DNA sequence: ATCGATGTATATATCTGACACGTGCCTGGAGACTAGGGAGTAATCCCCTTGGCGGTTAAAACGCGGGGGACAGCGCGTACGTGCGTTTAAGCGGTGCTAGAGCTGTCTACGACCAATTGAGCGGCCTCGGCACCGGGATTCTG
DNA sequence: CAGAATCCCGGTGCCGAGGCCGCTCAATTGGTCGTAGACAGCTCTAGCACCGCTTAAACGCACGTACGCGCTGTCCCCCGCGTTTTAACCGCCAAGGGGATTACTCCCTAGTCTCCAGGCACGTGTCAGATATATACATCGAT
């Protein structure tokens, strides 16, 4: 169980950088649940692109391929 | 003795992180995460060190933008504290 | 001229499904789009996968990608069964 | 067997308009590809690059700095409404947000 | 092994536009993938309205359909008109 | 003499409107409005009937689910009358 | 011209109806057709753009379609 | 009626190590010649496109009696913020191992391209039965 | 709980789906052989693990003031119903611009073969940058 690494000041911080300015002490469980759920998606594809290139090492590429396929073209890792 | 009002620091931060660009979660505990999620799906898997800092800088992508998302629809609703419900409504509007 | 389309084929299949029952103009023609939809859907993976490994022909192995990951779980899970039973058929005729 | 001269030069382009026709023929988009085809493309991609350093150059000025990093381009991407529009889902590394706060959260 | 990226055509580029700046290596790798998106972007519709004509070439006129669908409407007029200057003088060359 | 209260016949009509199919905008002011503007790029241009009424029912669709995600807006502030600023949100959080 | 005022009223109320809204608002009608107009305007240009690179003087279904499919929403029943 | 303490900003001092010019070299790009079929062009047929007039109520308009939904206001209680204190494990520097990704070489199974045939499918016409419009009734549900 | 709005059934009645023959041109069987996809054998990089000291950051606790919320007043404006107005609406009639085609025919390209110079690595050095110092003064606060 992991997921308790994602600790509250990050969230607060992340809240912080979009402009939150009171935040309410329940948002924490939503948003590790959203986190996780955003996660899985992305890794399953990921792997998926692994496994048909019978390769063992997960890659950069694959990362960049399965974002943009959801739409969400990522600019510098090549 | 002398003591800030509440609020004071939440704007300080808010103008120092919105300047800054460093990454905000911890580069450990998110890659036990993601190592703890990729095993369901298959043993023994390896990750770049790149592979690992590209999923953070998604995630923190978007929740930034959820946040800002949040953060209208609760002004909207005359409120400025974000609650659950904010973050169901902006994820129903947009369709997820 | 001469214009092609699935119209016959979802006929049969229909035939199959409830022979009683009987199907309007427009149903068949929703159904004659909604066929080029998804193979262009899924040709353009196929494609797109190709390219990234070097390789210069599409097999099989491409589709059965293409599927899982345009289709979700179940229908996958369903879908890839299928394409393997009838591709062992064909292959052993 | 003439000296050979560049097709970039003799339409007066930076770009490598040899490349984009390989490019072209190598993507299977087409059986055939006409000539003005690399050369039209090649002009519009340099063009759109011009734009995009001339204005990350001007912001970095403003910052007394020599050298552009990727905040620079996050800013003048992020300021402009043609830019913005075309890069409206795209996501850069290490870019940051623009400084914006509601007026309902100000003092009073 | 030899790789490929446009990092030294953008040099030249930017030693015209500002002869004073230098560029770090963070954002020479943002300014190069974004020249194989939008190279993508364009040989694609390129290539869709090639096809519905039922063409097998494709020529200035679908690329400058394609420029005047993808990119708005002020950069349109200035790309289309430099494109056509090129390719005036290179025919006349 | 009888009278419905206010909202029952509401109700009853979105019932009908709901479970009805034909088309609700009126053919030939429409088939104006669309000559109409087609003028001001290409003058002289020539319309299919069918071209009318795809044009017709995509308007209608993007319509009615844009009143959709109205509704959820407007019952968030605890109203239930839909007003300017519900649309203006929903077209914001869109991203349109 | 005038023909913008032939959206008239009782057609935006039964559109609202389909939707479920119960009570609207007098304003709502002018911020419908400002969405409205540019919607058509964004379609028809990319029609007329498809009308004009084949050299036909008609405006046919097809490019409709293909403008609807470029915005990202697909219209079934009409060809493709 | 007013004064100042914390923090951000800024300025001067210092060394680090990334950006830029160089040489060597290798294989992508441009020069020269050829064959063919994609494309450009004119003529034709004819349909489905634009334009008009008849006339009847569907649909829209303007009034209006009025009640229910909207906001602006007061009272308040406990949820969240700022700050101090303790300690945790996040951070970093270094040595080692080897899993496993990427390159060289041989090799033969699979596919695209040709000759020839013919019935699955496309087209126009016939026809008969499922939906459609009507009318009369009991029922549901509401103010 | 009287009674207006609704569903439902029996009837008359009509053109859409379902069936058919003609016949062609898309798909199939059989044939060939060029290069791509397959493997093993091997190089050497970097992902994984542990050692250790230090501490930036975290967990935790106190408390106080600021926000979210419930009830309230009351009014002014969308609703539900009525009478008058209009252009949509079906339908019948003209007639011709444009769209789809055959046929000709030519010039723009893909292919083979040559060769060199553009740009892709390994080598580096110096000066653009960040870190470490003190201090000015603005704001938010207290007096």
């Amino acid at each position: 169980d992991n997921i308790q690494g994602i600790t509250k000041p990050a969230i607060r911080r992340l809240a912080r950088r979009g402009g939150v300015k009171r935040i309410s002490g329940l948002i924490y469980e939503e948003t590790r649940g959203v986190l996780k759920v955003f996660l899985e998606n992305v890794i399953r594809d990921a792997v998926t692109y692994t496994e048909h290139a019978k390769r063992k090492t997960v890659t950069a590429m694959d990362v960049v391929y399965a974002l943009k396929r959801q739409g969400r073209t990522l600019y510098g890792f090549g | 003795p002398h003591r800030y009002r509440p609020g004071t620091v939440a704007l300080r931060e808010i103008r120092r992180y919105q300047k800054s660009t460093e990454l905000l979660i911890r580069k450990l505990p998110f890659q036990r995460l993601v190592r703890e999620i990729a095993q369901d799906f298959k043993t023994d898997l390896r990750f770049q060190s790149s592979a690992v800092m590209a999923l953070q800088e998604a995630c923190e992508a978007y929740l930034v933008g959820l946040f800002e998302d949040t953060n209208l629809c609760a002004i909207h609703a005359k409120r400025v504290t974000i609650m659950p419900k904010d973050i169901q409504l902006a994820r129903r509007i947009r369709g997820e | 001229s001469r214009k092609e389309s699935y119209s016959i084929y979802v006929y049969k299949v229909l035939k199959q499904v409830h022979p009683d029952t009987g199907i309007s103009s427009k149903a068949m023609g929703i159904m004659n789009s909604f066929v080029n939809d998804i193979f262009e859907r899924i040709a353009g993976e196929a494609s797109r996968l190709a390219h990234y490994n070097k390789r210069s022909t599409i097999t099989s192995r491409e589709i059965q990608t293409a599927v899982r990951l345009l289709l979700p779980g179940e229908l996958a899970k369903h879908a890839v069964s299928e394409g393997t039973k009838a591709v062992t058929k064909y292959t052993s005729a | 067997r003439a000296k050979a001269k560049s097709r970039s030069s003799r339409a007066g382009l930076q770009f490598p308009v040899g490349r984009v026709h390989r490019l072209l023929r190598k993507g299977h988009y087409a059986e055939r590809v006409g000539a003005g085809a690399p050369v039209y493309l090649a002009a519009v991609l340099e063009y759109l690059t011009a734009e995009i350093l001339e204005l990350a150059g001007n912001a970095a000025r403003d910052n007394k700095k020599t050298r552009i990093i990727p905040r620079h381009l996050q800013l003048a991407i992020r300021n402009d409404e043609e830019l913005n529009k075309l890069l409206g889902g795209v996501t850069i590394a290490q870019g940051g947000v623009l400084p914006n706060i509601q007026a309902v959260l100000l003092p009073k």
